[PDB]
DNA sequence: AGCATTGCTACGTCT
DNA sequence: ACAACGACATATAATTAGTCACTGTACACGTAGAGACGTAGCAATGCT
DNA sequence: ATGTACAGTGACTAATTATATGTCGT
DNA sequence: TGTACAGTGACAAATTATCTGTCGTC
């Protein structure tokens, strides 16, 4: 086994230079006579020089240097007390308990009093014995992970199956983060931090879309992100963007955090209707392609904005609610500009050759089909195992409904699709030849002068029934129209359909 | 070294001057927001 | 700052004074940490002094009841904390200085 | 040095007998814990 | 040397770096040196200055400022000593104990 | 007669 | 031959174990839990 | 003039004891 | 083979402070 000498000292150089001065060969009878100069040079007898030669000719520079002692790192308290210390500390720190070396020393002293030990380990002896344990568990805390390199990648799934990522749109990802920005309503009281949910192309490391809003992580949020991700992009001249967010088209997979909206029925309906397969993430680390852009985006954007809230409670800067000043119609513009004019053109961290954008456009397997917008708005939420009435009429969530073509059918199991943001109308479906086929569009009885949303109609049904009101669509509609979420929802009302 | 100098030269080729516009206009916006009081 | 307490003070015969800031409270803020270190940390279900520091299984390990924790805390105060030296004085245990 | 040595040597005479026996009794209690 | 600890970027850039970091860390804004250097790049381009400072200089400029902002966390309090004691009421009256 | 569907309430369970 | 590795007993000195006076640092109400979406309890309002 | 005060630290020092030395040895 | 950006070590390029000559009368 190779061992190399290190930390060659001055005294080792003195000892080495005389050794080198006797490495020069000569006859052994003068050899044993010229080495006599070492005697006063080292202040020791030639018998030590003979020993030094025996070391150096045996061991080289390593044995020419002095070793550590045989007792280095050996504790003279003996195996009982060194066992006792490491036993006591490790059992005292199991689970949530967090004993400390000072607490251990009290145990040592206690046991010694029981043992009548005349001289138990001092606290600093107990502290010394644990220093290897503390250090070894410290190094185990911070081990770097290599990360993937080059074009080849595969993503582990909670199924256990590992799924290769082969071309752009092969595997999208999403998760939600709570934005670190307090931002405010019109004129502006503090409201609260929004959520950000992002679609990330695992091949290009590109980012095809986001939903930003106060809405909690929900299937309507994920659906509205995909509605953004999948469509062609057009942003108004009021953004004054330099770059166009040309990423569109549809995934072959959607790989995601296992959040309850990602595990929802509604999204699975989208999976069937758009052809992607939902795959679950095994552990958070496998998500890193989307976990990390929150770190990247926090650092490069949110930390510079007035309402910044810090990375943790323990770092929370106290001015955040004192001068939060953006509204979401500005934070949208900030985030959208950051993505489209910077992040899209930023270099992909392990390719170097090209931007994030060009690894999308050059990496997709072929040019995807740009779908009609109305088709995703036919990919609405659906309800099933309901029944059509034996007439021209329908029901949903205590609303009551009419339909143009339903009268041709007796009462039978029906499927229906609805916009939760415009429950004024429903699209109705029938199981013809074991296939979903359109029945008709439908409307609430007499409802045309105004439009209704699902969330407010659900809330109205609570105050409707508890007051003992006669249950009907007529009375339910009044309890819709007769606040934190009101401010939040009326901020989200600001939308590009009025602006494009 | 010469292989790694390809990555370095490729990354340094970015036409970044059109990318700076985000940073100055983001700050200009935040400075345009005066506090409510 | 309740009327109730100020009325107890008027009845029992002491004035109620408020500290400027918690630093001035250090005489009372500190025994918590001497409890936190020397007692609560060594007990099943220690929750850690911070969100960044809660043990990964505090809720799994949680088993002490209110009567049990009090029965320990009283042993700590009577047999230990009040028998320690006053840290200004060195000579006198906290009870002998009382 | 003398002031410290008197201050130190005073602290050394205090018996930990109560302050010590409570330590093993706390663990002997907690030894009954199971989740 | 008389030059040790003194930069060669000069008085304009020494100020502009430190000006930009200082405004970026009031309120809850937490602008780190890299974002300052990215401002310096933008500033030189719009100034038509062909030689913006490198991020290593910007980090070295702020290193003493960062350390002064750090030291404030550590400053110890002497505490009361001996027998004599009082407590600081918000009335402003030191009640002897 | 028969249930049969429709609109709430857990009790998790996950981020 | 006598310069090669032993046989010491005794220094030599580099290990550990222990004493102390210093000092950093958390004690300052605070994450158990909001907020989604099932599988499964239910009632009800229908009706044949 | 003075927040609090305990656990962990450093800078030695007393005791251990691993092993270098000087002489003889064959 | 998680992700990957801001900060940092070791070094070269450039600047420039100042210290080393050969010197002159003191
Ligand atoms: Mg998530």
């Amino acid at each position: 086994k190779n061992v190399i000498a290190t930390q060659l000292s001055e005294e080792a150089q003195v000892k080495l230079e005389v050794i080198q001065s006797l490495l020069e060969p000569c006859d052994r009878t003068t050899y044993g006579q010229k080495l006599r100069e070492a005697a006063e040079k080292l202040n020791v007898s030639l018998r030590t020089v003979q020993r030094l030669v025996k070391n150096w000719e045996q061991d080289g520079l390593v044995g020419l240097t002095q070793t550590s002692r045989a007792d280095k790192g050996k504790h003279r308290i003996g195996e009982f007390w060194e066992n006792f210390i490491t036993k006591t500390y490790k059992e005292g720190n199991k689970g949530s308990k967090r004993m400390t070396p000072k607490q251990v020393a009290l145990r040592v002293e206690a046991k010694a009093r029981e043992l009548k030990d005349s001289k138990p380990p001092n606290y600093k002896t107990v502290l010394r014995v644990l220093a290897p344990i503390l250090e070894k568990q410290q190094k185990a805390k911070s081990i770097r992970s290599p990360g993937w390199r080059g074009t080849t990648l595969s993503v582990k799934t909670r199924e256990g199956k590992d799924l290769s990522v082969d071309y752009s749109n092969h595997v999208w990802q999403c998760d939600h983060t709570r934005v670190d920005v307090l931002l405010v309503d019109q004129h502006g009281e503090i409201l609260s931090r929004p959520w950000l949910t992002t679609v990330i192309d695992t091949y290009s490391r590109c980012i095809m879309g986001i939903n930003l809003g106060f809405d909690a992580p929900s299937s309507g949020v994920v659906a509205l992100a995909l509605r953004h991700a999948i469509l062609p992009k057009r942003y108004g001249s009021e953004y004054k963007l330099h770059c166009e967010w040309g990423t569109y088209g549809k995934p072959e997979h959607f790989y995601t955090d296992g959040g309850k909206d990602f595990r929802s029925n509604h999204l699975s309906q989208i999976g069937a209707q758009l052809g992607f397969v939902c795959h679950l993430r095994d552990r958070p680390s496998e998500g890193g392609v989307v976990e990390r852009p929150f770190k990247t985006l926090n650092d490069q954007l949110f930390s510079t904005l007035p309402g910044y809230t810090g990375s943790n409670v323990q770092e929370r800067p106290e001015d955040a609610e004192k001068d939060a000043r953006l509204t979401l119609r500005e934070l949208e513009q900030l985030l959208v500009r950051y993505i489209v004019d910077r992040y899209n053109q930023s270099i992909d961290a392990r390719m170097g050759d090209q931007t994030r954008f060009e690894r999308w456009e050059a990496g997709l397997p072929t040019v995807p089909v740009p779908i009609p917008e109305r088709d995703l708005d036919i990919c609405l939420m659906k309800q099933s195992r309901r029944t059509v009435q034996r007439g021209g009429c329908l029901q949903f969530q205590n609303l009551m409904y009419r339909g143009e073509y339903l009268a041709g059918y007796a009462g039978e199991t029906v499927n229906l699709r609805f916009d939760p943001r415009d429950i004024t109308t429903i699209l109705v479906y029938r199981q013809e030849n074991n296939q979903e086929v359109f029945l008709t569009r439908a409307h609430a009885q007499g409802l045309e002068t105004e439009q209704l949303a699902l969330d407010e109609a659900e809330a109205a049904s609570r105050r409707l029934r508890t007051a003992g009101k006669t249950i009907s669509n007529q009375s339910l509609l009044q309890e819709v129209v007769d606040e934190r979420q009101k401010l939040e929802q009326t901020v989200l009302r600001s939308a590009a359909v009025d602006e494009s | 070294e010469a292989a790694s100098r390809r990555l370095r030269t490729a990354g340094k080729t970015i036409s970044n001057q059109s990318l700076l516009q985000e940073v100055v206009d983001r700050d200009a916006l935040v400075a345009t927001k005066k506090s409510r009081k």
